[PDB]
RNA sequence: AGCGUGUGCCUACCCUACGCCGGCAGGCGCGGGUAACCCGUUGAACCCCAUUCGUGAUGGGGAUCGGGGAUUGCAAUUAUUCCCCAUGAACGAGGAAUUCCCAGUAAGUGCGGGUCAUAAGCUUGCGUUGAUUAAGUCCCUGCCCUUUGUACACACCGCCCG
RNA sequence: AACGAGACUCUGGCAUGCUAACUAGUUACGCGACCCCCGAGCGGUCGGCGUCCCCCAACUUCUUAGAGGGACAAGUGGCGU
């Protein structure tokens, strides 16, 4: 099936876990000090953080035209509260997600295709449509 | 399950057993919640429980991982102190040592008599802020 | 207030009406229903009529025969119906009895047009006939509690001209349960037992005859009345 | 001699809107016809908004308006 | 069922409406039956619009309110759903029938008003529309699942079906049936 | 607990209470003159006279000495009022 | 505000009411716990997380900020 | 999701994609845009879905305050602005009074423009989510028209008595 | 008779009618390429998913902005001299 298909609350939690398996991701050494936006106050909850959103990193490359490392952040920024302050919008980290896609990049399932941007390889496209079955055969779509 | 122990004492500030470990251990001062999460991952035990059921072999490690950061990669950055000032060195500061400290960087302003000091004596807002609608004890 | 005193002649008197209404209340029991689709049948047809009519323009309706005791060593076995069957769900259904409120002009008793007053005074309109045909409101609810009914409906009908009493128009319907039905109207039939039994009272200690149980034309009294027979 | 003995609970029905009354026009002269008796009416004053032909939960009749 | 919605799941049949009072303003079944409760924003031009709506969906709009929940009528929704829910399992019944007796114990029989005489409080004894005894009681019961939620464990969902119990058997342990004879208990003084 | 010998008051009985809270129509109070028990005064009924303030009358955390009007024995409604008060009476 | 006393953990009592307040309740929520026992009420959580498993009781419906549980189902 | 805006202008200056380096602020290398053409198929918030906390001045609240890192500028001390760690106050629904509002309206929520070398808790516009209550009245406050009375016309805030 | 009110100007709401568009789209194939059998079948094909390919293709519903039309108390029932 294509991923339009499935729910993508369940798409997410299965391809995490995939990539765990398989040796997959060559992770840095900060994932255990990192806010990992400018506008959280916290460090996440998730031990395993990392390998749950190269998941929702590979997705939209599917949907969209592919784009960089601006983009991604862009994509996962939200609310900041200024505190006395009014909230407003902001982008989150960089560097974290420059270490993403360059680690999905080793693997070969992203490459920096033309028109400004990395795009999700063949071989890529081919897993993740793999796997959208598997969703389908786990629960009962 | 676990009637093991509750509420007990570590350094200078008691510490309940009520509460999850990270959060319990904010009550001691230079550490927040932001510095407690990273220092119960260095020392590689759950988060997911209370402080009650922590061994002392355990928190025996805790003190040491918390007290020599550097020692155990946690960044310079992520500290309390860079450079003190006149001490020449990267340095975290808790509880008791903390105040110590504190009032160490009042009395030299006052002693240099900068304009810090003398605000600081006098009781009013270092920083820049206007003190004409802000205060009052007074009307 | 006071009733049409119009003469026979005229359209609007109790006699045509009553014509008028008796007319329409049955026309619009069967067409309510699907003749042409599946009836239920009991397995005793219909006593009042053979099996040679075999038209299918009898009415649909069967006759109950039922049971009750008043006390005093009394039997009472009576006819009852039911007028049409409503498809439920879970092999379930829901016996009715079908009645059918005429109207003929609002402005003439003290009425309501129900054309422009039925979504939102939809109470306003059964409170009508309840100072207009209480009598006929209550009638037809004993007659449903006395059967047993699941829903019962009914149909609003007027005058499509309202100086013709021929041509009618069908304006809407509305499915109550009886009973708390009868829990709003302030019908109660605990009551009602006691009047039927009040005039066995009279009849059994006298002798065989045909004796008149009437209501005087003129006055709000009933009597038993002792006649020569075959008067 | 103890508490008191009270008649039960009515209902009686709209014929006719008439005017609004009080003093910042919050109530409402209204006609009503008792339900039970046709002939039978009595004003009232009704303080919400109310259209013609709904009914009314009246706790005494006993009670009758005027102007003010 | 194919040709009248349900509410998801709730029959909008057995049920009734056991006033002849109060029906033509409590409606829920002739075809106002739907699967939820939601409008395109036509509620009101005229008087007589606002009657119409059904009185599920009523009782969505008046639980949003005081500030911080004005515009999420979504997450109200949810309120209702777990609603229906408890009031189900707790008790066993058509969860509709529950909610009417409980709008029709909590609506006034008389109340009262101001009026001026003398420059000094005197006070005058009235009816009251049975419009306006829908729209009072729908705000009353409301009132008191918003209340106790505001310091307890409880979630506003178990309070309410708590408060629709105790309104449609009336106990004096909710905000509504209380409230309520507190207006006749003065209609009764100044009459 | 009941500091008096019948639990429930009567009828033209001189009590005392304590307000907890004020009203828009009166007073709604506890007892201490019998369980803690609600008890509601009108407004109407507090006096003869006019009113300027109203803190300097009625307010909360005051015992003040009432007469009950009427009471619902089954509901639990005892209805108050400050009306007829003499200085004897306290 | 007020005092009240809660449980973080279980003890005797608490825990071997726990299985028989089961059939005697028709309605189960972590909120309904807090108040017929003492009990945190996070605590009362995950101890309805374990009885489902053994299926004493039946989930009936769940959310994000709300879950409900019965008593078995039966009738 | 929408209204807009953008260097080639004032005298020295714009909006930013993409690649690389950094936890972050940010730095650095390249490219486009005179603009329904490039930024931007503006991949915004509330909302929605799943964990964690548990009635506790609590992890609610983020005031006060210590140390350190960046950016603008000729210069940042009485802290320009921004970021990181630590410190953790009042405040637990508010007296006498009082403001504003009738349908995509109130309220919640984000965004663009304006001032701008650096910088909105302001103002001006725009989208998004979206109720309750009224269909009235002259009671209060005030206004329009007629009639009436007046020692007033600097007009009742007027005028005037012992 | 004149000024103000109204009339007027702008804006919103109604067009599968009209006008015309690679600095705006849609549809249609031509497609070839990628993808998974995911459904009939076998993987092809038919169907589904977007992107490149798109034209000397077809069209202007959506988007854009111009010319026009449409609402007048017009029709019906009450009420008012």
């Amino acid at each position: 099936v294509t991923v339009k298909d499935v729910n993508q609350q369940e798409f997410v939690r299965a391809l995490a876990a995939f990539l765990k398996k398989s040796g997959k991701l060559k992770v840095p050494e900060w994932v255990d000090t990192v806010k990992l936006a400018k506008h959280k106050e916290l460090a996440p909850y998730d031990e395993n953080w990392f390998y749950t959103r190269a998941a929702s990193t590979a997705r939209h490359l599917y949907l969209r035209g592919g784009a960089g490392v601006g983009s991604m952040t862009k994509i996962y920024g939200g609310r900041q509260r200024n505190g006395v302050m009014p909230s407003h919008f902001s982008r989150g980290s960089k560097s974290v997600a420059r270490r993403v896609l360059q680690a999905l990049e080793g693997l070969k399932m992203v490459e920096k295709d033309q028109d400004w941007g990395r795009k999700l390889t063949p071989q890529g496209q081919r897993d993740l449509d793999r796997i959208a079955g598997q969703v389908a055969a786990a629960k009962k779509k | 399950p676990e009637k093991f122990q509750h509420i007990l004492r570590v350094l200078n500030t008691n510490i309940d057993g009520r509460r999850k470990i990270a959060f319990a251990i904010t009550a001691i001062k230079g550490v927040g919640r932001r510095y407690a999460h990273v220092v119960l991952r260095k020392a590689d035990i759950d988060l997911t429980k209370r402080a009650g059921e922590l061994t002392e072999d355990e928190v025996e490690r805790v003190i040491t991982i918390m007290q020599n950061p550097r020692q155990y990669k946690i960044p310079d950055w992520f500290l309390n102190r860079q450079k003190d000032v006149k001490d020449g060195k990267y340095s975290q500061v808790l509880a008791n040592g903390l105040d110590n400290k504190l009032r160490e960087d009042l009395e030299r302003l006052k002693k240099i008599r900068a304009h810090r000091g003398l605000r600081h004596f006098w009781g009013l807002r270092v920083r820049g802020q206007h003190t004409k609608t802000t205060g009052r004890r007074g009307r | 207030n006071e009733p049409p005193q119009d003469e026979g002649n005229s359209f609007n008197s109790p006699r045509n009406l009553a014509m008028e209404a008796t007319y329409i209340n049955h026309n619009f029991s069967q067409q309510c229903l699907r003749m042409g689709k599946e009836r239920y049948n009991f397995p005793n047809p219909n006593p009042f009529v053979e099996d040679d009519m075999d038209k299918n323009e009898i009415a649909s309706v069967a006759y109950r025969y039922r049971r009750w005791k008043l006390g005093d060593d009394i039997d009472l076995i009576v006819r009852c119906e039911h007028d049409g069957v409503m498809t439920g769900a879970n092999g379930e259904v829901s016996f009715i009895n079908i009645k059918t409120l005429n109207e003929w002009d609002s402005r003439h008793c003290n009425g309501v047009d129900w054309r422009q007053k039925l979504d939102s005074q939809r109470g306003a309109v059964i409170a009508t006939e309840l100072k207009n045909n209480s009598y006929k409101l209550a009638r037809w609810t004993c007659c449903a509690l006395l059967a047993g009914s699941e829903y019962l409906k009914l149909g609003y009908v007027s005058r499509y001209h309202v100086k013709d009493s021929s041509r009618h128009v069908i304006l809407g319907t509305q499915q109550f349960k009886p009973n708390e039905f009868a829990s709003q109207i302030n019908l109660s039939v605990e009551n009602a037992w006691g009047i039927l039994r009040c005039v066995i009272d009279i009849c059994m200690k006298l002798e065989e005859g045909k004796y008149l149980i009437l209501k005087d034309p003129n006055k709000q009294v009933i009597r038993v009345y002792s006649l020569p027979d075959g008067t | 001699m103890d508490t008191s003995r009270v008649q039960p609970i009515k209902l009686a029905r709209v014929t006719k809107v008439l005017g609004r009354t009080g003093s910042q026009g919050q109530c409402t002269q209204v006609r009503v016809e008792f339900m039970d008796d046709t002939s039978r009416s009595i004003i009232r004053n009704v303080k919400g908004p109310v259209r013609e032909g709904d009914v009314l939960t009246l706790l005494e009749s006993e009670r009758e308006a005027r102007r003010l | 069922t194919p040709d009248i919605k349900l509410f998801g799941k709730w029959s909008t049949d057995d049920v009734q409406i056991n006033d002849i009072s109060l029906q033509d303003y409590i409606a829920v079944k002739e075809k106002y039956a739907k699967y939820l409760p939601h409008s395109a924003g036509r509620y009101a031009a005229k008087r007589f619009r606002k009657a119409q709506c059904p009185i599920v969906e009523r009782l969505t709009n008046s639980m949003m309110m005081h500030g911080r929940n004005n515009g999420k009528k979504l997450m109200t929704v949810r309120i209702v759903k777990h609603a229906f829910e408890i009031i189900h399992l707790l008790t066993g019944e058509n969860p509709l029938q529950v909610l009417v007796n409980a709008i029709i114990n909590s609506g006034p029989r008389e109340d009262s008003t101001r009026i001026g005489r003398a420059g000094t409080v005197r006070r005058q004894a009235v009816d009251v529309s049975p419009l306006r005894r829908v729209n009072q009681a729908i705000w009353l019961l409301c009132t008191g699942a918003r209340e106790a939620a505001f310091r307890n464990i409880k979630t506003i969902a178990e309070c309410l079906a708590d408060e629709l119990i105790n309104a449609a058997k009336g106990s004096s342990n909710s905000y509504a049936i209380k409230k309520k004879d507190e207006l006749e208990r003065v209609a009764k003084s100044n009459r | 607990c009941r500091f008096y010998q019948h639990k429930f008051p009567e009828v033209e009985d001189v009590v005392m209470v304590n307000v907890r809270s004020i009203a828009e129509m009166g007073a709604y109070v506890s007892l201490l003159e019998y369980n803690n028990i609600e008890g509601m005064i009108l407004l109407s009924e507090l006096s003869r006279r006019r009113i300027r303030s109203i803190n300097k009358l009625i307010r909360i955390g005051r015992n003040e000495c009432v007469v009950v009007i009427r009471v619902d024995k089954e509901k639990g409604y005892i209805d108050l009022s400050k009306r007829r008060v003499s200085p004897e009476e306290a | 505000r007020d005092k009240l006393n809660n449980l973080v953990l279980f003890d005797k009592a608490t825990y071997d009411k726990l299985c028989k307040e089961v059939p005697n309740y028709k309605l189960i929520t972590p909120a309904v716990v807090s108040e017929r026992l003492k009990i945190r009420g996070s605590l009362a959580r995950a101890a309805l997380q374990e009885l489902l498993s053994k299926g004493l009781i039946k989930l009936v419906s769940k959310h994000r900020a709300q879950v409900i549980y019965t008593r078995n189902t039966k009738g």
